[PDB]
């Protein structure tokens, strides 16, 4: 993708004013909620019990808290995504053995999730930004042919 | 296929959100514009197309209404969305991949504008909804 | 949803390429583990799943059995397929992303072993059964 | 991609046995009777009224032999796929609104049609190298994310 400065500063002006620690979980617990087969990666993590048990569970917070760390990196150098991902990618894929099409699932609820949290600030420019740069870090994740 | 668990939850979230079903697809229409502009191809012989148009918020009314149509014929999307089916497949020649674009937007507006009550819970068995939704508007298509 | 010309179309394609099963089985779940390597996981439990593994050739016959057993329950796929589905989604867990991907790997085989059968008519029908056979596979997925 | 030599000489091997004018009419009739929407793009090539009609239709036969000899460019160098489809891409995206849903139809139906031409020699590891450089190809024409 060749950004433009406006998708930049948007992407920028998201990450800069997202609270982690709220978000990060709400995003994981809502995919372990409405993609349950997700769940499959996360037995040791305790109560998976049901809606309630998720969204209270702290380990899953702590991974969905992780989740959006991991995106950091990707701000932090957005015209070098794919390379900067490669071995989180490793990490899913090889050890973990997350399905590639899971990684698109989680990024619907972290933007679904966002949407919530920024209100009508989530303008239509807002979404196409932040889902632009989700894809790119998907792709990389999944490691898609391209 | 949905449950009647599933059905409960989708009719207790409409009864909450259905008084803004209108601002509901405006909005959800102007983002999928914006935001996948291979759709907008499909709205072209409109006077306007551009954000903030009146034919766009005017449409969004028919859509959701649509939807709420939808909510009343759950118990049977085939033969409830039937002729909706036949109007995008024959008369539009809407291409099919694009009604769950449409959905994911749905569920965008729905998150900004009624934050607490779409829950994870109301989440699953709306998407459960709109898949169906989907499948019954491709009813016609091949 | 699947027309009476569907399910005639799947019936008949299914009379002429049957006898074959096991041999089509065989042959989309080893496709499937070299072409789509993240399906290899789910069998890995087995003491051979490289290319010509007996425990593959098994198994495809157990594949193809169940699409055999889907023709037959082509009038209700949902409940035809519960069982199947409940224990692809709770024994198992396979990622339901993945019946797509053998559904494919199943018509380029057929593709392959009976290409005068296989006419395009054939195949659109064919490919709205399978579709029919996942979305009913993932019934008890959530 | 980075693709390995193995992987460079199957997509040779196969194009270099590849009959255009049997394969690419089959390709794109297969594609507008298994995926009838795409015959919107082609109302003024005549008889599209049913199955038969399409699959002798000449005009269909021509732009079948077009999209196959469209592959050319991409077998030529295929470190430079996503650069050398970007004038294809904007044609069938600003001129002719081609959902960019419908690449990835026809190359199942491209890839399905091969299999029924090479039969057995159509090996799983073929199938694999041949699907990956027609994913590559829809990427760039599609413009997808990455
Ligand atoms: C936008 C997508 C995602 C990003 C950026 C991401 C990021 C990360 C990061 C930064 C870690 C920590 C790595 C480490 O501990 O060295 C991690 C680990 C892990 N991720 Fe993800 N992840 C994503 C999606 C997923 C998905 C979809 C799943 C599963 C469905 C998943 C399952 C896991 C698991 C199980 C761990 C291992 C850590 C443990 O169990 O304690 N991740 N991920
Ligand atoms: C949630 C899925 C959808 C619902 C429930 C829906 C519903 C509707 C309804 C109720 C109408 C009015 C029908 C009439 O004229 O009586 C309509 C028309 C139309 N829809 Fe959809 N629709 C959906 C998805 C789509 C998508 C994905 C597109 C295109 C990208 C689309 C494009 C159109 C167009 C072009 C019209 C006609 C507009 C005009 O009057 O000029 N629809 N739709
Ligand atoms: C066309 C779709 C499919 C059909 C009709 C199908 C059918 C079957 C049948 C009949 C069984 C035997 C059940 C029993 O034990 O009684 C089975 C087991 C199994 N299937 Fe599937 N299946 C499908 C797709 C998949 C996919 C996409 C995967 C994974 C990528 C998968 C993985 C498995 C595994 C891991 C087993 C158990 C193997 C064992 O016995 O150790 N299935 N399937
Ligand atoms: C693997 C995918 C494809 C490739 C490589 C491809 C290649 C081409 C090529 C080389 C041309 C001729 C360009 C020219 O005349 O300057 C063309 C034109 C065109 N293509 Fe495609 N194409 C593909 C997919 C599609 C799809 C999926 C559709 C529609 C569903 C489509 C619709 C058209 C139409 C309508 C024309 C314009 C030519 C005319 O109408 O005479 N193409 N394509």
């Amino acid at each position: 993708v060749e950004w433009t400065d406006k998708e930049r500063s948007i992407i920028s002006d998201i990450f800069s004013h997202m609270d982690y620690d709220d978000i990060g979980p709400k995003a994981l617990s809502r995919c372990l909620i409405v993609y349950p087969w997700t769940q499959r990666h996360f037995s040791g993590f305790g109560n998976l019990y049901n809606a309630e048990a998720i969204i209270g569970n702290a380990n899953v917070a702590a991974h969905g808290i992780k989740v959006l760390h991991g995106l950091d990196r990707g701000v932090k150098n957005m015209d070098n995504i794919a390379a900067t991902y490669a071995d989180l990618s490793t990490l899913h894929s090889e050890k973990l053995h997350v399905d590639p099409d899971n990684f698109k699932l989680l990024s619907d609820c972290i933007t679904i999730v966002l949407a919530a949290k920024m209100g009508h600030a989530f303008t239509a420019e807002t979404q196409g930004a932040f889902q632009k740069f989700l894809a790119v870090v998907v792709s990389a994740l999944g490691k898609q042919y391209h | 296929s949905l449950s009647d668990k599933d059905k409960a939850a989708v009719r207790a979230l409409w009864s909450k959100i259905g008084k803004s079903a209108d601002a509901i697809g405006n909005d959800a229409l102007s983002r999928m514009i914006v935001v996948y502009p291979q759709t907008k191809t499909y709205f072209s012989h409109w006077p306007d197309v551009t954000p903030g148009s009146p034919h766009i918020k005017a449409h969004g009314k028919k859509v959701m209404g649509g939807i709420a149509l939808a909510v009343s014929k759950i118990d049977d999307l085939k033969t409830g969305l039937m002729e909706l089916s036949e109007q995008h497949a024959y008369k539009l020649r809407v291409d099919p991949a694009n009604f769950k674009i449409l959905n994911h937007c749905i569920l965008v507006v729905i998150s900004t504008m009624f934050p607490k009550e779409f829950t994870p819970e109301a989440h699953v068995s709306l998407d459960k909804f709109l898949s169906g939704v989907a499948l019954a508007l491709a009813e016609r298509y091949r």
